[PDB]
């Protein structure tokens, strides 16, 4: 498509251009991630990423674990979802949420030294910082569930969460997260791999996160 | 503060053309996509098209591709909708809305502008007072024989809002619209106070003020 | 083209009731759905964006839920202002298709109409036409009968009803009898007989030409 060239990176997701060849609409359909399958071997893995069956050819970390269809037990039980969200990182151990599907209960049962992944995961959430921080437990739990690893906000020099307003003239929220793989040992070695997975979920219409995201990064 | 003011609209002949304007202010125009939404009288909302003030890019509803045109003027922070080969079915209130980043939900909307596609001719209204009789008294104004719609009726330059009832216009046998605007006021105030109905029919550039007095 | 079907098309509930409106998409849209509230003759107001997020200023009673195709807008305790038409919208991808609409009406206690009759203005008579107006103020339910007279006039009157009040949930009716200067000055008594559920016997408001 020739029309797709002008539509590239126009901050509008054009389904017509939502393909690997068109660069996922120049990141418009993949949360600004140029190529989530940057290092994946076999192509058409993105075509099999949206199913539930285990496709061993796309199971590699480079091929984004085939949306964890081979690892699994796959999703946190919807019946227990609200409980796990409310009891995430509350100081008290809730064993029923202590699984990779339900974000390991905010490491309440693993109180084990931290094994942080390389870098800082940066999310531009289309919510004001005040609204976001009120729903912090739910935000973290659901992200810690989708990424199958523990996630917490990066802290200031004073010890406060790194949640800042996005674009001061108007408004948007910049959320800086850290990935903890202490209960991991598949899993994410850095922030950019997790960013590519979130970007890949967007592209194949499989991202189930109730918080509207603008983009996803990986900075050191 | 974010503001969208839409200009244009009124009466247009069937098969004719009409351009609409939406003047944006209170934000960085180049940062968000701009949308046109229409609503037929009595019917639901319908998305027309959108334009990117930063790229010049457009997206349309198939139903309007070809006969409708969307344009921008960054200097004037304005968005335009050009409508050609206008049919009776295009009679609707056209709203301009600001598109929120990546997902296009609309938090900010314009006031809306009515577009009437009819062969009939424009006519100004005739305001007549509905005088109170003789402990609550009712008075009003009869906005009779006009075309097209709409008419804006206020009481004492908008300072009187309590008990006001501006009835929806009813199309007469003559093909002209007619409505009434009533207000319930205390009987004791009839002799020492003043009641004025401010009627405005923008399509015919008519502004009539009437002092409702007990005969 | 992905379709947006709203259910029901119309609903009638009392103040304090739990109101449930659904919007179903033909294909999967995920969290790409927004809910709007539109009051008569006004621009739509954003309530819920991205399936479950409540917009700033929207009262706590409004709630959004769902993922994929089946979405729900919930009003925990209905209020008189909540009388409006509610629309769902498909997000992220063009076309940004709106739903059919769901009109929410409110059940209220029976209210009797306050009847008022207005004679044609002296300035109107000069034009050649004579309009006699009968007003029915703040009543419930909508269903009311208006008869023009002592000679029952038919085929020369037009009715107009206001949309439900934002605070007391009542309606208001206006009946306009249209005559000529000749036919008007030919008769003396002008009356409007009103029949409504809130009235024990029909209320008649009359005037005598000239007087
Ligand atoms: C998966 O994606 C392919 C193209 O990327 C599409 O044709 C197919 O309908 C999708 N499958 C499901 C189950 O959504
Ligand atoms: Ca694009
Ligand atoms: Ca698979
Ligand atoms: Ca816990």
């Amino acid at each position: 498509r020739a029309a797709c060239q002008a539509k590239r990176g126009d901050q509008r997701c054009d389904r017509e251009c939502n393909s690997p060849g068109c660069g996922w609409d120049g990141g418009d359909c993949s949360l600004s991630v140029g190529d989530p399958w940057r290092q994946c071997e076999a192509l058409q893995c993105w075509r099999l990423f949206n199913n539930s069956r285990c496709d061993p050819a796309c199971s590699s970390p480079a091929c984004l674990y085939d949306n964890f269809d081979c690892h699994a037990e796959r999703t946190c039980n919807p019946v227990y979802e609200k409980y796990c969200a409310d009891h995430f990182a509350d100081g008290r151990c809730d064993q029923g949420c202590n699984t990779e599907e339900c974000g390991w209960d905010g490491l309440d049962c693993a109180s084990v030294p931290a094994l942080l992944a390389r870098g800082v995961l940066v999310l531009t959430v289309l919510l004001p910082p005040e609204e976001l921080l009120r729903s912090s437990a739910d935000f973290l739990q659901r992200l810690s569930a989708i990424l199958r690893t523990s996630l917490r906000f990066r802290l200031d020099a004073h010890g406060q969460a790194m949640v800042f307003p996005y674009h001061r003239p108007e408004v948007g929220s910049v959320v800086m997260l850290e990935i903890d793989n202490r209960l991991c040992l598949h899993c994410f070695p850095d922030a950019q791999s997790a960013a590519d997975y979130l970007g890949a979920l967007s592209a194949v219409e499989r991202l189930d996160f109730p918080y509207p995201l603008r983009d996803v990064r990986g900075e050191p | 503060e974010v503001q969208l003011v839409e200009s244009g609209g009124g009466l247009v002949q069937p098969g004719g053309s009409l351009r609409l304007s939406c003047a944006a202010s209170g934000y960085a125009f180049t940062d968000y996509w701009m949308t046109w939404v229409r609503q037929a009288p009595g019917k639901g909302l319908e998305w027309v098209a959108e334009i990117s003030p930063n790229s010049g890019g457009t997206n349309f509803n198939e139903k309007f591709k070809g006969r409708f045109t969307i344009s921008v003027d960054n200097a004037k922070n304005s968005l335009y909708l050009q409508m050609n080969s206008l049919r009776a079915e295009d009679t609707a209130v056209y709203y301009c809305a600001r598109g929120e980043i990546r997902y296009n939900w609309f938090a900010y909307w314009g006031q809306g502008t009515l577009v009437t596609v009819s062969s009939a001719s424009t006519k100004g209204p005739s305001v007549f007072p509905l005088a109170p009789s003789s402990g609550t008294a009712a008075l009003g104004c009869l906005v009779k024989d006009y075309f097209p719609e709409p008419v804006t009726v206020s009481w004492n330059s908008g300072a009187l809002t309590s008990g006001v009832h501006t009835f929806p216009a009813v199309l007469q046998s003559s093909g002209l619209y007619s409505l009434s605007s009533v207000v319930t006021v205390p009987s004791s105030s009839l002799g020492t106070q003043t009641y004025i109905c401010n009627v405005n029919h923008k399509p015919s550039n008519t502004k009539v003020d009437k002092k409702v007095e007990p005969k | 083209d992905i379709q947006m079907t709203q259910s029901p098309s119309s609903l009638s509930a009392s103040v304090g009731d739990r109101v449930t409106i659904t919007c179903k998409a033909s294909q999967n849209v995920g969290n790409n759905i927004a809910w709007y509230q539109q009051k008569p003759g006004k621009a739509p107001k954003l309530l819920i964006y991205y399936a479950s997020n409540r917009y700033t200023g929207v009262p706590s009673r409004f709630s959004g839920s769902g993922y994929g195709t089946d979405f729900t807008l919930t009003i925990s305790s209905l209020q008189p202002e909540d009388f409006a038409t509610y629309y769902c919208q498909r997000l992220y991808n063009s076309p940004f298709t709106f739903g059919g609409g769901t009109k929410v009406e409110i059940k209220r206690t029976v209210a009797a109409p306050s009847v008022f009759i207005f004679p044609p203005s002296d300035e109107q008579l000069k034009s050649g036409t004579a309009s006699v107006v009968c007003l029915l103020n703040n009543f419930y339910p909508r269903e009311a009968k208006v008869q023009w007279k002592n000679a029952l006039q038919s085929g020369n009157s037009q009715e107009s009803v206001t949309e439900q009040d934002s605070k007391d949930s009542t309606y208001s009716l206006s009946s306009t009898l249209t005559l000529s200067k000749a036919d008007y000055e030919k008769h003396k008594v002008y009356a409007c007989e009103v029949t409504h559920q809130g009235l024990s016997s029909p209320v008649t408001k009359s005037f005598n030409r000239g007087e």
